């Protein structure tokens, strides 16, 4: 039932409160999320966002040819990326992603489940309990292999073809973790109440 | 572009 | 409706099966032909240790090469594309080959085949949290108990990855990825694994190891940073560098 999910200074400061709150309020409508410890929730979120956010303007960036639309529709062009240092990277999520989605035709219900596998990460560190975890992500790509299966049942490999997107996301998930900074030098447990707030 | 080509 | 493999599929798993069988070390007489690695060397970048995993590498990344060479699609690559797709996927097939040859009993990883490294000795060995990475990984593995065909399209899969950088044929090499995962998934549905959910927890491990390859190209700029330059066999060299 990917149904609901899918239905889910002063300057750039108004953006990310505004991602951010977008980003939880999404989660607070995936099934089962709301229902795990408060804890577990945090944990997912924060260990996630960094994929989550990428997964979704990459999507957006379908309709845009070497160049990525961001939340304030700010569409940025890679010249100012390779200008700034950060070409390379920038070019992964283009070719390896932005690419991709495109040349399949990834609908926004494979991405929400896409996103909604990469939420219910089971290997984060710290969660009460994983083997609720990870038994959630398994209904997940559960409905999203028969969704394959009868939405677009003239290409079986498509549903295998959705997940091995998440590799790529993944390791340029961490290209971006390396490259931004201070949010994590602001020490540990920075951000909890809001996440306890929302929750 | 080495050591690689001669193991091709 | 569970779609098995078809007659012009089967060829394609011979042909990569016996590719990775050939190829793999000790073959199917592992167990027996491994030997403990001290539990002195590498206590709690030791550099025996290390000098002990650079002295056994160069075979490894040969053996890789090898599995390659024995798949025509690669063969029909350009000598461009052929090095990139090595240089990437190279520590991860590794990692999966020495992933797969986890044993419970002892907590330990088969490198080539024949020397047994546990978790520690391994991060201690110049991977460092990598060891954890890949352990854990042979560990999961462990119920999958994949045979030496489901691990060679896994290596075959991991090898046609049209991402990497640099590559040209990329609509080419995509389209062999999508035969291999075609026939690997049908495959396993010949198989008929009574575990729930196992052709999508398998591809999640190819996400795993993308990241492990990940981790270790990072770890290699810090090993050169602490370890020398000789210490570094030629092929491992040109393997990682850039
Ligand atoms: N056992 C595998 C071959 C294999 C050989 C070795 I040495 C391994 O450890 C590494 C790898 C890279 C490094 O930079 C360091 I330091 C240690 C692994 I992981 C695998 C096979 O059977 O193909």
């Amino acid at each position: 039932p990917v149904e609901r999910i899918l239905e889910a200074v002063t300057n750039i400061c108004q953006a990310a409160d505004k991602q951010l709150f977008t980003l939880v309020e999404w989660a607070k409508r995936i099934p089962h999320f709301s229902e795990l410890p408060l804890d577990d929730q945090v944990i997912l979120l924060r260990a996630g966002w960094n994929e989550l956010l990428i997964a979704s303007f990459s999507h957006r960036s379908i309709a845009v040819k070497d160049g990525i639309l961001l939340a304030t529709g700010l569409h940025v062009h890679r010249n100012s990326a390779h200008s700034a240092g950060v070409g390379a990277i920038f070019d992964r999520v283009l070719t390896e992603l932005v690419s991709k989605m495109r040349d399949m035709q990834m609908d926004k219900t494979e991405l929400g489940c896409l996103r909604a596998i990469v939420l219910f990460n089971p290997d984060s560190k710290g969660l009460s309990n994983p083997a609720e975890v990870e038994a959630l992500r398994e209904k997940v790509y559960a409905s999203l292999e028969a969704y394959c299966k009868h939405k677009y049942p003239e290409q079986p490999g498509r549903f295998a073809k959705l997940l091995l997107r998440l590799p790529a996301l993944r390791s340029i998930g961490l290209k971006c973790l390396e490259h931004l900074f201070f949010f994590k030098l602001i020490g540990d447990t920075p951000i909890d109440t809001f996440l306890m707030e929302m929750l | 572009h080495k050591i690689l080509h001669r193991l091709l | 409706h569970k779609p098995e493999p078809t007659d012009e599929e089967w060829e394609l798993i011979k042909t990569v099966t016996e590719a990775h069988v050939a190829t793999n070390a000790q073959g199917s007489h592992w167990k027996q032909k491994r030997k403990f690695l001290p539990e002195d060397i590498g206590q709690a970048v030791d550099l025996e240790a290390f000098s002990h995993f650079t002295k056994i590498i160069t075979p490894a990344i040969t053996r890789v090469v090898d599995f390659a060479k024995k798949l025509p699609m690669f063969c029909e690559l350009p000598c461009e594309d052929q090095i990139i797709l090595l240089k990437g996927c190279c520590m991860e097939i590794m990692s999966l080959r020495a992933a797969v040859r986890y044993d419970p009993e002892s907590e330990t990883l088969t490198l080539n085949g024949e020397m047994a490294v546990t978790r520690g000795q391994l991060k201690n060995g110049g991977l460092g949290v990598v060891s954890d990475a890949i352990f854990d990984l042979g560990m999961s593995l462990s119920s999958f108990n994949l045979d030496d065909t489901e691990v060679a399209l896994l290596q075959a899969v991991l090898l046609m990855s049209s991402d990497r950088p640099g590559l040209a044929c990329v609509e080419r090499i995509e389209k062999y990825q999508d035969s291999f995962l075609l026939a690997f998934e049908h495959y396993i549905n010949y198989r008929k694994h009574h575990v729930t959910h196992f052709w999508p927890k398998l591809l999640m491990k190819v996400t795993d190891l993308r990241m492990i390859g990940a981790c270790h190209a990072s770890r290699f700029l810090h090993m050169k940073v602490e370890c020398p330059t000789e210490l570094f066999p030629p092929l491992f060299l040109e393997v990682f560098e850039d």
